[PDB]
């Protein structure tokens, strides 16, 4: 577990695509989306998702 | 630093992260005879001071524990007394006038409009037929089929209530003849053909009827109740708990001190006596016709007799020979006992005598299900047993039940008090027959609680992915559950979008409709990419096709077609949208956009929308003659036809009419036209016998 | 300076104040030009005029 939440140098999710914003929610929800994925994307918990 | 993934419990209070501790996101991978044993034990345990007695007609031995000994101990009991809970029914009744006599009319209106095709909405039943696990509309057909064999046809008045009377003067019949198709008939004893039918599954056609109305009775019952939130669902549940919560914590004074008792009932479902249900329906219906008391309480009468089937059996193997037996339940009754193990061996040498050609005699239990609402009207008379009008005294309750589910509050002046108040009801409870199980009940004062998986904190706090239906029939259940996750649920906005991207890639790799630019190779690649150069805008394809996606938030409603309309190209437009499709099916009004996932989601009929691949003589012949009739009236697959002439003289009705109008508009060259009329003539001769 | 987002409906202001360290990157072409070519004579919020 203590190595399965520590980060990597990689990218291991690459998710699809979202169509434009226009609400100004819409950009509240990708900005807190991004900050996610970024803090996420390189987890090894996310490499054994991939596996 | 040892990662502690709990300790982040010390600073954000646990109904705001009790998220974290719920594990699995779906339905779990992991999942006999034992089992069955065990409970119909159990059950005779916790009634060992009851009556023995043997049924003359099923031949079985009962165990009628009602009007029992009070209970000696905390320990789980159900000797139920048949006073307290008339008492609660009448104090019941009192507190909300006109309730029963107001339910009964609107079961009137049911009992009596409601059709024989009810017995088929349901999932698996046994199958008195063949002994054997069977859908139930092919349940029912086989049923029908073998009393018709048998001359009991009052169910072809197409009324549910005229198939309970067949069934009634079936279990009458001194011999029911099956007829299985090799075509072996095969005839059973007035016994051996009631237990086959008093019998419960690891229950019968001829129950799903009488339970039926108990249940819908049970249900109008509850609607009116405010303290029952069973027949109802998310929204619902989520006001009668706050309405409970800020009626009871905004004492009118500071003396008054609330208290929550957030906890579940042991074994509720081997302590509520079918007996006392009969005793309680028997009241509801009081001063009502006597024909609506004799259809009402049957189930009760029937569930009291049931002889619930042990299910497989044990298999034994030897390490020498590595074999493997089943030993069916029949032969346990008569078997020696060497083989077994300890465990076995006493479950075994307990049940023995209750066995009865390899069925049990679970009579003083009521199985999972089957009367789940009335259960929830019983225990409702109890939360209503405490309106400071029946305590006469200074503490007084109130909560909800679910069935199983309780979240009373005890509202009393001191500490003393609440004890005593906690104490009353857990007595009360125990007469009735509910027996509070105290290793998940917690109490604590009011603030905070727990109902059915709803967390209330000053305030309350597996459905991702293709269904599997169709390929725009999907991209609208999914992007559909988006939307009423995040109305209902309190999906927030970001998790919703996350939620949309995962479902896309989701969509994308079990349907291969990648896009045409990416260069991910499947089947249907080389196609997609020939359609992603043809196309001049390319904003239009449908993510089905090699396409982009469009729902972002403020769209999630709008169904993929209409959403992409202005963005599609009319060469594309005219091949997506073809009403001439080879692809297109949809044969009923019911699954026109309805999918049992039952759930309403949106759809464009396009090209997408296809169907995937999948006693009677012939179990297609109902299938076939309504086919046939739809081929003849159109309008028969969306409203239920009425008439009063037989299918035949309708449909040779219409041959002859269609005909006639065609021949004299020269679409028919009129060789055909005779043709047909003396096909219709033949016909018609075949139904003078 | 009032800088408005037309995306996220916000409408917020910027002092002249902080005129001497916020990023050139909101500003049009020739408010950038102007801000640059004034900086260097920025001292306690003023501008010298001599």
């Amino acid at each position: 577990f203590n190595k399965a939440c520590e980060l990597t140098d990689s990218s291991w999710i690459e998710l699809d695509e979202i169509g434009e914003d226009v609400a100004p929610i819409e950009h509240i929800a990708s900005m807190r989306r991004n900050y996610f994925t970024a803090e996420v994307s390189h987890c090894r918990a996310t490499e054994y998702i991939m596996k | 630093m040892d990662v502690n993934p709990t300790l982040l419990f010390l600073k954000v209070p646990v109904q705001n992260a009790i998220s974290t501790t719920f594990p699995y996101t779906g339905d779990p991978p992991y999942s006999g005879t034992g089992y069955t044993m065990d409970t119909v034990n159990r059950t005779h345990q916790y009634s060992e001071k009851g009556k023995w007695t043997k049924n003359t007609e099923t031949g079985a031995p009962q165990l009628n524990p009602i009007d029992g000994p009070l209970p000696e101990d905390n320990e789980p009991s159900g000797y139920a007394q048949t006073d307290c809970v008339l008492e609660a029914m009448a104090f019941l009744e009192e507190s909300h006038p006109g309730i029963f006599e107001n339910s009964c009319l609107e079961t009137m209106e049911i009992v009596q409009q409601t059709r024989v095709d009810k017995l088929t909405q349901g999932r698996q039943t046994y199958d008195w037929t063949l002994n054997r696990n069977q859908p139930a509309a092919t349940a029912l057909a086989n049923t029908i089929e073998i009393f018709r064999s048998n001359g009991l046809t009052a169910n072809e008045s197409g009324r549910l209530i005229d198939f309970l009377k067949d069934v009634m003067e079936s279990m009458d019949k001194e011999e029911m003849e099956i007829t299985t198709h090799g075509k072996k008939k095969q005839r059973l004893n007035k016994k051996s053909y009631l237990i086959r039918a008093l019998t419960l599954n690891t229950p019968g056609m001829q129950i799903r009827g009488f339970v039926y109305f108990v249940e819908t009775l049970a249900r109008s019952i509850c609607e009116k109740l405010e303290q029952s939130g069973l027949p109802v669902g998310g929204n619902e549940k989520k006001a009668k708990l706050a309405n409970v919560v800020r009626k009871m914590m905004t004492n009118s004074q500071d003396t008054e001190l609330s208290f929550t008792i957030t906890g579940d009932n042991t074994k509720w479902n081997e302590n509520q006596n079918p007996r006392m249900f009969l005793a309680m329906i028997t009241y509801i219906t009081r001063n009502q016709p006597e024909w609506f008391r004799n259809v009402l309480s049957i189930a009760p009468i029937m569930f009291s007799n049931k002889m619930a089937r042990l299910g497989r059996g044990y298999m034994f193997e030897s390490k020498s020979m590595k074999l493997r037996t089943q030993i069916p339940a029949e032969m346990l009754a008569n078997i020696d006992l060497k083989y077994f193990n300890e465990l076995t061996k006493k479950k075994i040498e307990k049940i023995r005598p209750l066995l009865i050609d390899g069925t049990a005699s679970l009579s003083p239990g009521m199985m999972m299900g089957m009367f789940n609402m009335l259960s929830t009207v019983l225990g409702v008379s109890i939360l209503n047993l405490g309106q400071k009008r029946y305590t006469k005294t200074t503490y007084w309750w109130d909560g909800l039940q679910s069935s199983d589910d309780f979240a009373l509050i005890v509202n009393a002046p001191n500490h003393e008090g609440i004890q005593a108040g906690v104490d009353r009801f857990y007595r009360t409870c125990k007469l009735v027959g509910i027996n509070m199980s105290k290793k998940k009940s917690y109490i604590n004062r009011t603030g905070t609680f727990e109902f059915t998986s709803f967390f209330y904190r000053y305030g309350f706090v597996p459905s991702f992915g293709v269904s599997g239906i169709n390929e725009s029939a999907d991209m609208s259940i999914g992007v559909t559950v988006i939307k009423n996750n995040m109305i209902n649920n309190d999906l927030g906005p970001a998790t919703a979008q996350m939620a949309l991207q995962l479902f896309i890639k989701d969509y994308r790799y079990t349907y291969r409709c990648h896009r045409g630019d990416t260069q991910i190779q499947t089947r249907r690649s080389f196609e997609l990419e020939k359609l992603w150069e043809q196309t001049r805008s390319k904003a239009g394809l449908l993510v089905s096709d090699g396409g982009p996606n469009l729902y972002n938030i403020r769209n999630l409603h709008i169904p993929e077609v209409c959403l992409k309309w202005e963005l599609m190209d009319e060469d594309y437009q005219g091949r997506l949208c073809n009403p001439l499709n080879p692809f297109v099916s949809h044969k009923e009004i019911e699954s026109v956009n309805n999918a049992v996932v039952s759930m309403e989601y949106d759809a464009v009929a396009t090209t997408h929308s296809w169907i995937p691949k999948r006693i009677l003589e012939d179990e297609q012949m109902y299938q076939k003659c309504c086919n046939l009739f739809e081929k003849f009236f159109p309008s028969s697959s969306y409203r239920r036809p009425v008439g009063i002439s037989s299918m035949v003289e309708a449909m040779v009705s219409r041959a002859r009419i269609d005909a006639r109008i065609d021949f004299e508009s020269g679409r028919i060259k009129k060789e055909e036209f005779a043709e047909i009329m003396k096909i219709c003539s033949t016909i018609e001769e075949l139904r003078r016998p």
